[PDB]
């Protein structure tokens, strides 16, 4: 980064990958609600 | 009549002759060997690149081989004259490198009215062409002072756009949709990369004879070297990329790929760095072949100009952006001289190729040296006792 | 070190045609169908 | 192209099956001048939006956002929709509604103590899931229901606005250097003159004046019958950069007379380096980023999503109308995701959020179009257009040299030249125009031949009562609220027009294809 | 697709000129490297035109191959030389790089007629990072003495394309192929690039040398080892063959193993007669592998090598290391033995790796690969004239 800035537990990389994770679960859960739904 | 080309070149070895009792009288072995590759370059190079047509070959290399054994002797002694100011001069290496550029440039523009012109219209065109090439250069080197080690503008540029004007003046209509000897074969393509190879490994040496020892010469070597290799790579794609089903040309690996020393040849001794030759060498090669695939056809049949061996997208247009990656890297402050000067040696070196081949081709279009007929262009057999067998 | 280097620019360019082959070759499966 | 296949990703692939088939035309039509002439004008046309953008967003945002970023985005995106996108023809860059939303989020931030480019990222980061369920399920098919009258609507709106703001800015240079009789001779010009100078204002309306006039003029020597026609047309196609060359080269030759000249950054670097950086922690910068702004960005994301989906839409519709001759499709729903998706990985680099904007693409496929002998015959529709203008938009900041010495004012009169060259594609316009003429003047199309001259003129005046609202919208703080104002005609159009207008005059004036029914 | 192989091109040439920026900067070694530039661009581009449906490419495919390997081999040498820091080019770096370029072409030998420009530009890069590993290893791990390069060039590139060919390998094309057959102006050109290299090897084996005794000593003795190769592979040629007659894949290629089996031995005083024995034996080993194992490789062992480089470079450059290991024994060189066993066999198995690894990823049908009915024929990626 620049100057000082503050120290987490998880690096960039880290935490965009922890994040893409999370929203492509969520995207998986809708589609396979969306699937199931429209069938019974 | 049947006499009139051994007539001709009897008087002019004499005048030759009489004009180096006149004039001429005689580091060295430190040059020699760059000497000796300009030497196997002018010679074998040329000559057998030129051997493409299937029923050209002898005239293509005979031809090459007489015209570049006059132009040494004459380019000679209108370089030492103009040099001297009319005095005696002593012959020495540097001497001898500049008529075989000479040579070179007369060859070049031979290339351009390969297969339709006779021995005597060559010789009379090396007589002229010596002349305006080398006060042109003479001009460019002393009065401009521009920095053309390589010699993008004065030989190159200037050769092909001679060699242009001359095919201009000397137009058949007949040959405009083609003709059925102007044509490739398996072996006369082997024979002309057998010229294209020669003048591809030994182009370092031409560009480096005349630069400084030193820094300038190994930098001059290094560039050809590296801009050599970044045109073949580039031809081929490119070749890969214009041609019909991706089949690779021939007419492209045997002459673009040396686009990238032809365009490098200014910026040769500078300091334009590895990657700026590389840069020239790929964009030579590109402009190459795009020339070969698309600004020939148009040449031919929409500005009447034929350019029998494409010498047009080998020396001119890579001359021209030779002349222009000289004018950027003085700007860029790659080395001394002023953009002014390069581009005044450019603008000149273009349009005295011109004026001198409109000239000479004039000189050559009247009916008095032999030409062939326009069934008869491009067959050794006008000329040459050709065998029955192949 | 310097075999590291080289690694490096292998994998990039291995990674650069690789990735061109995948779009086209994606690109063709979904266009011929 | 708009309807609804029911598969998921079926409105994606669709896009993708229409204009990659094409690619390799895509390449090869752009061999021509035109297209050269095109990328020189829309170079100008997208860069300096872009730096009186990025100057504007530093200047409110304190330089966390700035020229450099804004033209790096452009660039990034630009040559991904170039090689990517099913409508290459389209400008994508940063827009006015974008800079409110910039605006508003930074004083939000402000007031609640928040991290600004921290919440761009978390922003940007919702984006990308809002865009891939809207594809997976088509949500693009609702696009369908946008007639001609919403596209007019939006597109002389925009056209409005984008004339209106060049004559602003005009407004702006005379304010700033007022004509009076007496001037201080010392006056201190580091950054900006510290106050009026002398011939500034005049010569800057004698820039823009003559450069509106030159680019009429050979866009009228275009349709001339001067010339052989091959020269002729070459000299109309580039005829803005002959009248840019003409009048920049008038300026250069005053010396002593001060011209606003475009400025662009030193180097490629980030316009605050003491606040953040090329890449911004999710998690924060300075301060720990707090739970609850990291879901609470979701209704700023649904905004922006509505901004940008709506934008790209309609200028979609717009430049791909069929009287455009546009014979090689265009991609509604892989547009819409490439466009969202980059902008969410921009916010990730503390980059802003583009989308299409309308008069720049409408701009660039004007300035493609062919007219046949009047009559559009084709329009020159290739990738390197615009890939190219993101080129050089990147590598606007190495190029320093050429563009300081570049008055705004020959910028102003392209703006005017591409604003009164915007409302041509558009029958409210011309229906307006017959306002102020006699009935028997009117042309021979089949909205004015089959539906009464008052029933026509009430029909315009509605629109002009809508266009006079949203024109309303945009000089109030709600300016945000300006699409959902446009999506209300959408009930206008298909539920209370027809309580007052038959259904043959709503076919004939609102027509798709301009058929007589 | 047809774009695989300019798009490739354009992308290598992309990446060599950014290498060139990135790490790169800027007299009496020049002859010998205009000896070896005509070498490797003459010689071997036209020592495999011996086909004679397959001339223009192969001496296409030898320019294209070199040129791009000059390139690459420079920035890779440099690399390992300075520890990945930036370097000086000089004209020993422009002789290192058309070594690359050589042991490159001596793998492509291998696999002529068989193979894509698209596959022979993937191996020339793969092969020049493996190659200069396993040179750099030699030359400044083990410290080995070999000027001549007969094991870190020759056996390297023989095995390389033994391996390639190997896994590479056509069932269709192990009884014989129509296509893969000379003429007699094929051989005519061949013999170009066979005079070429026979000439200019001497300069081959003492461009790199140290000036003084040692470049003298490699002069002369490369010289009369080829001297004495010519003669044996003449005697050898015409024991083999029925009736005494002459083959010309014979006098074509094994005329020039008294090159290769001097190389490690060039630069020490192994004495004229030394060389003339070493040269001797290399032409009788070349000639005897052209006529018995070469057959006997394409048939049991299932690797067909197309210009039989393997009887040429490989036999002979483990003739080569041999020699160097006696003659390190013999108090000929202050070398260790130890040392030169070592750098033949690392330079064995590392060629036989690469090899094994390049191929494996040649195999993918990616590059444009010709049928088993187009193999040897030059129509598949050239416009051929209608006449020969
Ligand atoms: C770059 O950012 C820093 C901090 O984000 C700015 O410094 C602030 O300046 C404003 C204006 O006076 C005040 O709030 C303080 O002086 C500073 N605050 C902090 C927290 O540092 C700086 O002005 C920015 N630079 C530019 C050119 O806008
Ligand atoms: C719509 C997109 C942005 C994904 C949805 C965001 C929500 C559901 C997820 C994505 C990433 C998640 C965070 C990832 C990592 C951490 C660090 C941990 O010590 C506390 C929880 C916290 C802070 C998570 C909270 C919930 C979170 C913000």
């Amino acid at each position: 980064g620049e100057r000082v800035q503050l120290a987490h537990h998880f690096s960039e990389p880290e935490i965009t990958l922890i994040i893409f994770g999370v929203m492509a679960g969520v995207i998986g859960t809708i589609l396979l609600i969306s699937y199931g739904i429209r069938r019974l | 009549m049947r006499f009139t080309f051994p007539l001709m070149a009897i008087v002019l070895e004499i005048a030759m002759i009489v004009l180096f009792g006149l004039f001429v009288e005689y580091i060295f072995f430190e040059l020699y060997p760059l000497f000796q590759d300009v030497h196997v370059m002018i010679f074998v190079g040329f000559g057998f690149l030129m051997t493409f047509l299937k029923k050209y070959g002898f005239s293509s290399v005979g031809i090459n081989l007489l015209v570049a054994a006059l132009g040494l002797q004459w380019g000679t002694i209108v370089q030492g004259i103009l040099q001297s100011q009319g005095q005696k001069f002593n012959i020495g290496i540097k001497n001898m490198i500049n008529a075989d550029f000479s040579a070179a440039t007369v060859l070049i523009s031979f290339g351009a009215v390969l297969g339709k012109t006779s021995p005597t219209q060559m010789l009379i065109m090396t007589i002229l062409e010596i002349v305006f090439f080398a006060h042109n250069e003479y001009l460019v080197s002393e009065i401009f002072k521009a920095s053309d080690i390589g010699a993008s503008m004065t030989i190159h540029a200037f050769g092909a756009y001679f060699g242009l004007a001359v095919a201009g003046i000397l137009y058949r209509s007949g040959l405009r949709k083609g003709h059925e000897n102007e044509e490739s074969a398996y072996y006369s393509d082997l024979f002309a990369m057998i010229g294209t190879l020669f003048l591809w490994m030994f182009w370092p040496s031409f560009n480096s004879a005349i630069a400084e020892p030193g820094d300038k010469q190994c930098r001059a070597i290094v560039n050809t070297y590296f801009s050599l290799a970044a045109c073949v790579l580039t031809a081929f794609a490119f070749s890969s990329l214009v041609e019909h089903r991706g089949k690779l040309n021939m007419v492209h690996i045997q002459n673009a790929t040396l686009a990238g020393g032809v365009a490098v040849g200014t910026c040769a001794d500078m300091a334009i760095h590895p990657f700026g030759s590389m840069i020239i060498g790929s964009i030579a090669g590109m402009v190459s072949v795009l020339g070969y695939k698309f600004l020939t056809p148009l040449f031919t049949t929409k500005l009447r100009i034929h350019d029998t061996c494409g010498v047009h997208n080998l020396h001119g247009l890579p001359g021209v952006v030779g002349g222009l990656a000289g004018i950027v890297a003085v700007a860029m402050g790659a080395s001394n001289t002023s953009m002014a000067m390069q581009a005044a040696a450019l603008g000149s070196s273009i349009g005295t190729a011109v004026v001198g081949g409109l000239m000479t081709g004039l000189i050559l279009k009247l009916p008095l040296w032999g030409q062939p007929s326009d069934q008869n262009c491009y067959d050794d057999s006008v000329y040459w006792k050709v065998p029955k067998t192949r | 070190a310097p075999v590291v280097i080289i690694l490096i620019i292998l994998c990039v360019m291995a990674g650069i045609i690789g990735t061109i082959l995948l779009i086209s070759y994606s690109i063709r499966r979904l266009i011929k169908a | 192209p708009l309807q609804q296949t029911g598969q998921l990703f079926g409105g994606l692939v669709r896009d993708i099956r229409r204009r990659y088939p094409y690619y390799l035309s895509d390449i090869t039509d752009a061999f021509s001048p035109q297209v050269l002439a095109a990328v020189i004008f829309i170079y100008f046309a997208a860069l300096s939006p872009a730096i009186t953008f990025g100057g504007l967003l530093g200047e409110k945002t304190r330089n966390q956002m700035g020229v450099s970023e804004l033209l790096i985005s452009t660039a990034v995106q630009g040559i991904l929709f170039a090689l990517l996108g099913a409508q290459p023809l389209l400008v994508v860059g940063f827009s006015g509604p974008l800079l409110v939303f910039e605006e508003a989020f930074f004083s939000f931030c402000e007031t609640n103590g928040l991290e600004y480019i921290v919440g761009r990222v978390w922003i940007g980061f919702w984006l990308i899931l809002l865009v891939v369920l809207v594809v997976a399920f088509e949500g693009s098919f609702l696009v369908r229901f946008i007639s001609r009258y919403t596209q007019e609507i939006f597109s002389f709106l925009i056209s409005l606005i984008f004339i209106y703001e060049t004559f602003s800015k005009l407004i702006k240079i005379f304010q700033d250097h007022p004509l009076q009789k007496t001037y201080n001779y010392n006056v201190l010009m580091v950054p900006k003159p510290q106050g009026p100078l002398p011939n500034t204002a005049l010569l800057s309306l004698v820039l823009m004046a003559g450069t509106f006039f030159f680019a009429m003029m050979l866009r009228k020597f275009k349709n001339s019958s001067y010339f052989p026609g091959k020269l002729r047309r070459v000299i109309g196609d580039f005829g803005v950069p002959i009248s840019i060359l003409i009048m920049v080269l008038v300026d250069f030759f005053i010396q002593d007379t001060y011209t606003q000249k475009l400025s662009v950054p030193d180097g490629f670097k980030v316009s605050n380096s003491s606040a953040r950086g090329w890449v911004i922690h999710p998690l924060g910068l300075r301060s720990e980023f707090p739970i609850w702004m990291m879901f609470a960005s979701a209704l700023p994301a649904l905004l922006v999503f509505i901004l940008i989906f709506l934008e790209s839409q309609i200028t979609t519709l717009i430049v791909s109308k069929p009287e455009r001759k546009m014979v090689k499709g265009s991609g509604f729903h892989l547009d819409l995701l490439l466009v969202v998706g980059m902008g969410g990985v921009a916010a990730l680099f503390g980059m802003p959020w583009l989308s299409a904007t309308t008069v720049r693409s409408v701009t660039h496929a004007n300035a493609l179009t062919v007219m046949g002998k009047a009559q559009i015959q084709e329009v020159k529709e290739q990738r390197i257009s615009g890939l190219l203008v993101a080129v050089l938009v990147g590598l606007s900041i190495l190029m320093e040299p050429i563009l300081s010495r570049i008055p705004l004012a020959v910028l102003f009169g392209i703006f005017l030249y591409m604003g009164v060259t915007s409302l041509s594609g558009i029958q409210l316009f011309d229906r307006i125009l017959l306002l102020f003429k006699p009935p028997k003047y009117h042309p021979d199309v089949p909205y004015v031949k089959r539906v009464k001259t008052w029933r026509m003129h009430l029909f315009t005046g509605i629109q002009i009562i809508c266009l006079a609202v949203l024109w309303v919208v945009k000089s109030t703080p709600a300016s945000l609220a300006l699409p959902f104002v446009l999506i209300l005609t959408v009930p206008l159009r298909r539920v209370l027009l027809p309580l007052i207008f038959r259904n043959v005059e709503l076919q004939c004036l609102d027509a798709d294809d301009a058929k007589a029914t």
